């Protein structure tokens, strides 16, 4: 192919220091994602013994990723020889992606769930460019998150060693800085204007995901809001419930709760956060699977605790496990017996357990009050939260 | 962090946890965080005749003794949800203190929910 020549070519040469390499390597993946025939040009390479010879030399970890992720993701009845040939390369430089935010996921485990995801944003809608929408720029306080500003958790640079001792020790102030921001939820709805409330949830959705994979996607990294509705769709609910539990989760987060939500979840102590845009719990994801439409069954027994904890701090991984387990949450509640959840039942008068069953275009506004209680806390054990429900109905009402 | 007194007809004294609401229950006390919280702490103050199980963890407390247990479930995005389960010697009898909240950072001190059990009495 045109595009196999040029790297051909580009590869004719050996290279003289870490910039060389680096320009060629930029030039190499812009020439792989601007390819019309991904899958010929990896044919064509693989025939030269090029395919190894490439994936040998693009050394710093930051462009292996870029290139792995791009081929992974543009390739299809060739992916196999491309992953061949990463193996086999592999044998000597065996560092490959492994190192920074990456450091959770084996090289191979790099380029399968890249592969993983390309196919399923094709098949799931989801693989189309988003707009370069606007971030908030706080760093503190509510609304200062992910969510509003697109500062994925893993970048955030580490808590303090000291700080650290003192979060075990549960030392007030410090605790303070790193939690939940709100106390009072209706006081700080009433300081929003519905404009205000408008803008958060145009920031919230309209910007680009804040992804680990960027270079999994065709082009740049779809906007949140297709992701959500690609969800919606997958586990039959509506992006702007899905977008009410989020707005929600992100008005009560900050900068600094992500920055420990992602650390203690991978630190010695294995912390059982609850991380990202939707705030899902390291553990509940394990437990209930929530990556499964996004990734295949063989990647998914091979990830670590770890692993996991940072995928749900990648945007699309974290709007897929967030919508699983809405739907799981509202089945579960069409399973239950009324009469048995009393105080349920006081709370939300027109709550309807079959129509959970279904979408909720069909739900009483209080099946979503009630969902609400039942996503912070435990579900559907009687026990609610006295405010969380009006917190996201408000959201909601914005949607 | 108490104020009002409350007392059981059958003879338990502990103080209302200031920001809580009270209510009697059965055999005590049940106190619910004040507010629309997100995560609200729940406590419950209660007499007891029969004996704590066996071989339950012990700690000093005050004076010294108590057996406790602490459990912890699914909960949800605010974290798991943490029950505490704590009984005191009370003459021949128990004064048990049981406690709920959700955290996302490990196991609670529940500290009020010892102090409420400290200053608890019959
Ligand atoms: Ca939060
Ligand atoms: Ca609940
Ligand atoms: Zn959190």
């Amino acid at each position: 192919t045109a595009t196999s020549d040029l790297i051909e070519s580009l590869i004719s040469y050996s290279w003289d220091d870490w910039q060389v390499t680096r320009q060629e390597a930029r030039r190499v993946i812009a020439a792989i994602r601007n390819d019309n025939v991904p899958d010929a040009t990896i044919a064509a390479l693989d025939k030269s013994g090029s395919l190894i010879k490439l994936f040998q030399r693009v050394g710093p970890p930051e462009l292996a990723r870029s290139l792995i992720a791009s081929i992974a993701g543009r390739t299809t009845m060739q992916r196999y020889q491309a992953r061949n040939a990463l193996i086999r390369s592999l044998i000597n430089n065996p560092l490959g992606t492994q190192t920074d935010n990456w450091i959770y996921f084996p090289t191979i485990t790099f380029f399968d769930i890249c592969a993983d995801l390309a196919d399923a944003a094709g098949r799931l809608g989801f693989a189309a460019a988003g707009a370069t929408g606007v971030a908030s720029q706080a760093i503190q306080g509510p609304f200062s998150g992910v969510g509003a500003t697109g500062v994925n958790p893993t970048d955030l640079p580490s808590i303090a060693f000291g700080d650290q001792l003192k979060l075990l020790n549960k030392d007030p102030a410090t605790v303070t800085k790193y939690s939940n921001p709100l106390g009072d939820l209706g006081a700080y709805l009433s300081q929003l204007s519905p404009q205000d409330k408008l803008n958060q949830a145009q920031t919230l959705v309209g910007q680009p995901i804040s992804t680990l994979f960027p270079d999994a996607y065709p082009g740049n990294p779809p906007s949140r809001a297709k992701v959500m509705s690609a969800a919606a769709r997958k586990y039959d609910l509506t992006p702007q419930l899905i977008g009410a539990i989020i707005l929600a989760e992100q008005r009560d987060q900050t900068r600094d709760e992500d920055a420990k939500d992602y650390q203690a979840a991978v630190s010695i102590k294995s912390a059982n956060t609850s991380i990202g845009l939707g705030q899902v719990v390291v553990s509940t994801a394990i437990k209930y699977e929530l990556f499964t439409d996004l990734l295949g069954q063989p990647v998914r027994r091979g990830l670590s605790r770890k692993a996991v904890a940072t995928l749900l701090a990648s945007d699309e991984f974290n709007i897929f496990a967030t919508a699983r387990y809405i739907r799981y949450v509202a089945n579960l509640a069409s399973q239950q017996d009324l009469r048995k959840l009393p105080k349920t039942r006081g709370a939300f008068p027109s709550i309807d357990l079959r129509a959970y069953a279904g979408n909720p275009r069909n739900w009483p506004r209080d099946n979503v009050r009630a969902l609400a209680s039942e996503y912070t806390s435990r579900p559907w054990d009687d026990n609610l939260s006295p405010g969380w429900p009006m917190f996201v109905d408000d959201a909601y009402a914005t949607f | 962090d108490f104020d009002k007194t409350l007392t059981h007809p059958n003879g338990l004294v502990v103080e209302r946890p200031v920001g809580f609401d009270a209510r009697r229950s059965a055999e005590g006390f049940r106190f619910d965080e004040g507010g629309k919280l997100r995560n609200p702490r729940q406590l419950e103050v209660q007499r007891q005749d029969a004996p704590p199980p066996p071989d339950l963890a012990s700690r000093r407390l005050g004076d010294g003794e108590a057996r406790y247990k602490v459990e912890e479930d699914d909960g949800g995005s605010a974290g798991s949800e943490y029950r505490l389960w704590a009984a005191k010697p009370a003459g021949a009898r128990w004064i048990v203190v049981s406690a709920s909240e959700q955290s996302e950072d490990g196991e609670p001190t529940f500290a009020l929910a010892w102090a409420l059990l400290e200053r608890a009495r019959l």
